[PDB]
RNA sequence: UAUAUAUAAUAAU
């Protein structure tokens, strides 16, 4: 009752319900799920929602990295409304010639938790142009790295910017 | 972020831009913002016009009363974002 | 310069 909805997200934009549980049922048991993906309308977001029956699937799919068409899903359980609008997301410009996800979401991870961070690739889509992506629980933290906007990196320094609101 | 503040007028053809949208929402009392684009860049949204109403107050009275209704291909959607 | 979400949102630089 208190925990067993999850909130699937990073879905990739071609996934069908019956298709996404035959995928999650590898842990557990589940007894209904609320897929948007609809590859035959055309397109939708990336979320499904997950009624994990068994609050226990809930703690392991969360706790594991799994990967449904091999590009990036983040399942988590669901979160409060008021918890994801305080949230806050930064974009990242510029970035080393080959850095991989595993540092960059190392390398913000120390200050400000990162909630949801990592480096886009042209696997995800094709648009490797450089650039890199962050995710805190609050916009302090924002804030705080704004000052901060050059940072150093791995070789090559990188530009910080807000993810889309100038404010 | 209170659940009601600003409506979303997106499925509109250039039928009715902001001359007709300062009134199908207004239809109700006073409003504070009205702004309308379209998609050059994305290459999507047709006509896609923000309308934020004085507060809880107006967005009550015409969210409420007028929200989502017959119109365009989409019923208008009730908008919440606020600027400071 | 670019981003796959809480079933919904234009522009800009």
């Amino acid at each position: 009752k208190e925990s067993c909805k999850m909130f699937i997200g990073g879905l990739n934009w071609d996934t069908t319900e019956d298709n996404l549980r035959e995928y999650f049922g590898k842990y557990g048991t589940v007894t209904d799920l609320k897929i948007m993906k609809d590859p035959a309308t055309g397109r939708s977001r990336g979320f499904g929602f997950l009624s994990f029956e068994k609050p226990s699937s809930v703690d392991e799919v969360v706790k594991t990295q799994h990967i449904l068409d091999g590009k990036v899903i983040d399942p988590k359980r669901a979160i409060p409304r008021d918890e994801q609008d305080k949230t806050g997301k930064i974009f990242v410009g510029g970035i080393g010639p080959d850095v991989r996800p595993k540092e960059f979401e190392e390398f913000f991870s120390q200050w400000g938790t990162i909630i949801d961070a990592q480096l886009m690739l042209d696997k995800d889509t094709g648009q490797s142009r450089g650039f890199g992506f962050v995710t805190y629980d609050s916009a302090d933290a924002v804030d705080r790295v704004c000052q901060n906007k050059f940072i150093d990196f791995k070789d090559r320094k990188i530009e910080i910017k807000r993810a889309e609101p100038r404010h | 972020n209170p659940p009601s503040r600003v409506v979303y007028l997106g499925s509109i053809p250039y039928d009715q831009t902001e001359e007709q949208i300062l009134d199908l929402c207004s239809n109700v009392g006073p409003v504070i913002n009205l702004k309308m684009m379209f998609d050059p860049q994305t290459g999507r949204s047709k006509g896609y016009a923000f309308i934020e109403f004085r507060d809880l107050e107006s967005s009550a009275s015409a969210v409420r009363n007028l929200n989502g209704y017959q119109l365009g291909s989409r019923f208008l959607k009730c908008g919440y974002s606020s600027n400071s």
